[PDB]
RNA sequence: AAAGGUUUGGUCCUGGCCUUAUAAUUAAUUAGAGGUAAAAUUACACAUGCAAACCUCCAUAGACCGGUGUAAAAUCCCUUAAACAUU
């Protein structure tokens, strides 16, 4: 298709099967189909755990550092990529989100100690 | 429903050198004296899928479907090497030696596995080492210099912790969303609770 | 008739007429006047040199002249005069081949 | 999706906005992680756009480019 | 600082060149700093909305 | 048999031996030749020969030829700055004319050797993607990585029906 | 401190060279592959003979030695540890820098571990990892099978030394721990069974005699050499154990006699020699069929 | 090619739509007024978001 | 194409047709489960529901994604300039 206006993108397109989920890094015009025309492929995402339970991304990291520089946005997954990598800082909702997992297992936590002295109530009454 | 049961099950290779081969098969391989019926001069690209269906044989058995005592195994390199090319290492297909698809697939394992375990002979290429340097004094194989904030233990940001927030500010907060508040949430958890189990 | 002779690995198109006589009298023709390396070696004088791919840059030699090796190299013209057959060049062209060509068929 | 040109859905004529509840002391906080966040980022990308520049300039006016420049002429 | 990655790729550059150095590199953030999200924006480049009524 | 004299000329073997690749300067190369005579049998071959190698490499090049029309050929090159280059054939073989176009305004080994480099640049081994264009279409393929699920089911935790089972179930 | 010599040394390659040998027979034996047509060429003595020198100098390159290196360090860095994703993942990231012209040894492969520490890829995972973005043929990305020990025995028995180290060549990195221990355990096959023939113009038997040299386990190489009626082998393998031994006692008696020749050999048997009295039993036996006949 | 053919009706078309826009501009007092019993602007009946009532 | 069948009382030559290989759709008869891919008579007419919102008012978006193969020898490849409803 012939688009007019958009900016260029650093995001993951989906491949693969059903039940078998596999991204390639490309950088694309943000209103080009997810999976359609690209300008340039950036590297790969498996989110599958492999034989040795390794998660593999793939970044090129001297074409993503042009692109950047060249007014290319990236996408919330992709930050969070860069960010894990070590080559961008930690998305804030990376650490939010980290934050209210810590709160809410806390809760969990108390509520198991509360239904064990509660269960240990039981075992007092015998 | 009862296939002959063949006594060289547990040692395959055995077979091949017992009289009862030679007289058979002589020194020629055991799909000379194969030949397919098919109508027309030229012949399917497949061959038929398998010859053996629940105990039943076909019509015109296959080289290695017609004699029961022949074992397509790792370990029988002989009758493995008579499906591959002397002079090319490449395995034949499936038309080439008229076997069925099904014995094909396993023969094309077992040369395979065979040739893993190195009980039979493959051309190996001399390639030569993957770089050109050996150094191995860069930065991404080496030490790199401890940052300051990992020798004190701190967070590499300060705002990766939870710094509270100022009380004035928390004021400022609850009157802009007066009437959709929820509970204020003090500081996380220093580490992650261990998981309930 | 290649079985009969002893051949095991060659080549062969027929085309125009396929009169089965006709057929059998120029094969055996052709095969009875083609030239071994050892005649070609004393014709010409030279050495007949063997060059495979499997084998790398070693040169194998075949045949020498039974008589005087020559001195003279044989004459290597820039570009041959020969006459090629357009069936042979068309495959190394890139055109396509028929959906006849090279099917999988029986050991021969 | 549909086109500006299309009807709007009957069934959703009733809707209305329903804003998130705000938590005070973590929105607060993550609304600083976003302002640090950000600029970590600019600075960055701004160090990005120089290295491309830069590179650009050297091909085009480097040492390099301007000796063989001259080096076909004579 | 600089995030850790791009920090370990500025120092083994550093070494490779021949650069020996224990500076730690940092990020100047003087050059892009955010204005407030409410700052007033420009209004002689807004948009206007259309004159044909729903 | 092929039709015409030295079919070889019409092969594409022999219209890729050809080895004067010209400068971009060249724009026109315009060969005068006399098809009688006793000095001018190499501009013949040359014509013959080597002027289809030379078009074959230099497919922006205007070859213009014209016969007849002096008492001696010659070859004269026109380059983009407007400078014209002359050069006399006579008495010199098909081979000794290519020898010296090529030194005069042919581009050096070194020169065509860094373009075939850059122009592969852009693709990349572990680029995924179609045949055409990568070596590989999938992560699937590749050795250890969780298989095809329509080569190879996978388990049933790892598929949305089953999951999908187990949140209803919850 | 004289320096000690290394592999790649000009004066050890030349002694390595030559007792390799060369044998165009050999070093150009037909592979077993898909085979074309060959091509004919006349050729006079003076073309032919010009045809082997190139064929010599093919040979040269084909045998050119694979490196012998010392075994890598581990990498054990840790880049950072934001414990603040503690507990947020199940599985290890790995992140592998594809830039096109780094060279491989000068990769950033990082793991981000489900602890959060941000650690640099160990060398078993650097090597899969590459394999998987920059595949290089003859190379796997998981480690073959056909390096066990049981696997490696079965190859050894078919006399297949020659491919065995091909494939540690194209599977594993020089400085590998997995490459040393195949190589080494190769090396320790041929001088039980005495197979230092199978390695001969081949560009293995450079780094074998360097082994042997450097384990001081010479002996068998000067039997089999000596029988061999290759005795200016046998004295160049002396020198060269004279030259990365010079503090050994066969080193400075040959100093001390200023031995040449098959005197070297000789001096070795008293001195440094864990057989000794059989290196002078084939010597003497080499010397009398020598003389004997001519 | 020249058997594209000019389009009258497309450029007459272009033209006059936009002169209509000129001539018959809203002004701020329609496009921003509000009613304020439902809060929704009666030009374009776009109800005001619930965080400004 | 590695070819074969078929003109005649018979032979040779010429020459067409057809067979043998591969794949898609529909149809006849017949059929267990599981995984995966694909889903397609018709630019003829369409009941019903849904497919574009967000948001402290202004704006932004609904110009995309999705669909079909209407029109048109319609194009490919390349050069030059210019903007951009953009970043
Ligand atoms: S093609 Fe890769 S998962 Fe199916
Ligand atoms: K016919
Ligand atoms: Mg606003
Ligand atoms: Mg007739
Ligand atoms: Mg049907
Ligand atoms: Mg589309
Ligand atoms: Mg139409
Ligand atoms: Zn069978």
């Amino acid at each position: 298709k012939a688009y007019h206006g958009g900016h260029l993108t650093i995001r993951l397109a989906l491949g693969g099967c059903t039940n078998r989920p596999f991204y390639r890094i490309v950088a694309a015009h943000n209103k080009c189909p997810r999976d359609g025309r690209f300008v340039e492929q950036l590297g790969s995402y498996d989110p599958l755990p492999n034989s040795h339970g390794e998660k593999l991304v793939a970044l090129n990291l001297d074409r993503i550092r042009h692109w950047i520089g060249c007014g290319a946005h990236l996408s919330k997954p992709m930050e969070k990529l860069l960010g894990l990598s070590g080559f961008f800082p930690l998305h804030p909702m990376m650490i939010t989100n980290a934050e209210r997992l810590r709160r809410r297992r806390a809760r969990e936590v108390l509520l198991a100690s509360q239904k064990a002295e509660s269960e240990a109530k039981e075992t007092e009454a015998s | 429903s009862s296939l002959p049961v063949s006594p060289y099950e547990s040692e395959p290779w055995k077979y091949l050198d017992s009289e009862e081969y030679h007289n058979r098969y002589g020194s020629r391989p055991v799909w000379a004296d194969y030949r397919r019926n098919h109508k027309g001069g030229v012949p399917p690209q497949r061959t038929r899928k398998t010859c053996i269906r629940n105990n039943k044989v076909a019509g015109n058995p296959c080289p290695i479907c017609r004699d029961h005592k022949l074992h397509v195994d790792f370990r029988n390199v002989k009758l493995l090497e008579q499906f591959v090319c002397a002079h090319t290492g490449i395995i034949f297909h499936a038309p080439y030696t008229g076997v069925c698809m099904k014995q094909h697939k396993k023969l094309t394992q077992a040369i395979q596995k065979a040739r893993e375990c190195g009980l039979l002979s493959y051309y190996v290429p001399q390639v030569e080492p993957r770089d050109a340097d050996f150094g191995t004094v860069h930065g991404a194989v080496s030490v790199t210099p401890p940052a300051p904030t990992l020798l004190s233990g701190e967070p590499w940001y300060p705002w990766y912790s939870w710094q509270q927030p100022p009380e004035r500010e928390l004021s400022r907060l609850r009157r802009l969303y007066q009437g959709n508040l929820l509970e204020e949430s003090g500081p996380p958890p220093e580490s992650m609770p261990e998981m309930p189990t | 008739i290649c079985r009969l002779i002893g051949i095991k690995d060659m080549y062969a198109r027929v085309t125009g007429s396929m009169n089965m006589l006709n057929l059998t009298r120029g094969l055996f023709h052709g095969l009875a006047r083609q030239e071994t390396h050892q005649h070609l070696a004393d014709k010409k004088g030279l050495h007949v040199v063997e060059f495979r791919e499997e084998c790398g840059p070693l040169p194998i030699v075949v045949a020498s002249p039974h008589g005087a090796l020559s001195k003279e190299p044989e004459p290597e013209p820039e570009v041959p005069d020969t006459k090629l057959d357009w069936q042979d060049v068309k495959a190394m062209q890139g055109l396509k081949r028929s959906v006849w060509f090279n099917l999988k068929r029986p050991a021969t | 999706r549909k086109t500006r040109h299309d009807p709007p859905a009957k069934s959703k004529v009733g809707r209305v906005q329903t804003p998130p509840a705000v938590d005070p002391a973590e929105f607060f906080v993550l609304t600083e992680r976003y302002r640090q966040y950000r600029e970590t980022v600019r600075a960055l990308r701004l160090e990005f756009t120089l290295e491309v520049r830069r590179k650009l300039h050297e091909a085009r006016a480097g040492v390099l480019a301007e000796r063989k420049a001259q080096q076909a002429i004579t | 600082p600089y995030p850790p990655l791009l920090r370990a790729m500025i120092l083994a550059e550093r070494q490779k060149n021949g650069d020996t150095s224990v500076q730690e590199p940092l990020l100047n953030l003087e050059r892009t700093r955010m204005r407030p999200w409410d700052y007033p924006a420009k209004q002689e480049t807004k948009g206007r909305a259309k004159g044909t009524p729903v | 048999p092929m039709k015409g004299r030295f079919p070889i000329r019409r092969t594409l073997q022999y219209l890729g031996r050809g080895d004067v690749v010209f400068k971009e300067s060249v724009k026109i190369m315009t060969v005068n030749y006399n098809t009688y005579g006793e000095l001018g049998e190499g501009a013949r071959k040359f014509v013959f020969f080597n002027i289809p190698q030379i078009q074959y490499k230099n497919p922006w090049v205007q070859i213009m030829m014209f016969k007849n029309m002096t008492p001696s050929p010659f070859l004269r090159f026109y380059l983009d700055s407007g400078e014209q280059v002359l050069v006399d054939v006579e008495t010199k073989s098909n081979k000794e004319i290519m020898e010296h176009i090529k030194k005069i305004l042919g581009k050096k080994e070194e020169t065509l050797r860094e373009e075939e480099l850059e122009k592969q640049q852009r693709f990349h081994p572990g680029n995924f993607g179609p045949r055409k264009y990568c070596l590989r279409e999938c992560m699937c393929e590749v050795e250890g990585q969780v298989p095809c699920p329509g080569l190879v089911p996978l388990p049933k935790e790892m598929t949305g029906k089953y999951k999908a089972a187990l949140k209803a179930s919850t | 401190e004289v320096k000690k010599p290394a592999f790649m040394d000009e004066e050890v390659q030349r002694i390595l060279t030559k007792i390799t040998g060369l044998d165009l027979q050999k070093t150009f034996r037909p592979a077993i592959q898909p085979l074309k047509p060959p091509t004919y060429k006349l050729m006079t003595q003076a073309q032919l003979e010009e045809a082997t020198r190139l064929a010599v100098e093919a040979a040269k390159v084909r045998l050119k030695m694979p490196p012998v290196l010392e075994e890598r360090k581990p990498i054990n860095d840790v880049l950072a540890e934001d414990k603040i994703l503690e507990g947020t993942e199940t599985n290890k990231y790995v992140f592998t820098d594809i830039s096109y012209n780094i060279p491989h040894r000068e990769r950033f492969i990082v793991v981000r571990e489900p602890s959060g520490t941000l650690r640099k890829a160990s060398w078993e995972e650097r090597d899969r990892v590459i394999q998987i973005y920059f595949p290089k043929e003859g190379r796997r990305v998981l480690p073959p099978v056909i390096f066990k020990d049981e696997n490696l025995k079965t190859m050894y028995s078919q006399d297949r030394h020659a491919d065995v180290l091909n494939l540690c060549v194209a599977q594993f990195e020089p400085d590998s721990a997995e490459y040393i221990k195949v190589h080494h355990q190769t090396y320790e096959d041929i001088d039980r069974h005495g197979k230092y023939e199978l390695l001969r113009s081949t560009r293995h038997f450079g780094g074998m005699a360097w082994y042997f040299v450097n384990k001081k386990k010479i002996d068998g190489l000067l039997i089999d050499q000596i029988q061999r009626d290759l005795v200016d082998d046998a004295t160049s393998l002396v020198q060269l154990y004279h030259m990365l031994h010079p503090d050994g006692q066969s080193a400075q008696e040959a100093k001390e006699q200023a031995a040449e020749g098959v005197d070297l050999i000789k001096v070795f048997a008293k001195t440094e020699a864990q057989r000794g009295a059989y290196i002078e039993l084939a010597l003497q036996t080499y010397q009398e069929i020598v003389t004997s006949h001519s | 090619r020249k058997k594209v053919r000019p389009r009258l009706i497309a450029e007459l078309a272009r033209r006059v739509r936009a002169l209509r826009e000129q001539r018959n501009q809203p002004r701020d007092s329609q496009l921003y007024a509000l009613d304020y019993e439902t809060l929704t602007r009666p030009h374009s009946g776009r109800r005001l978001p619930v965080r400004a009532w």
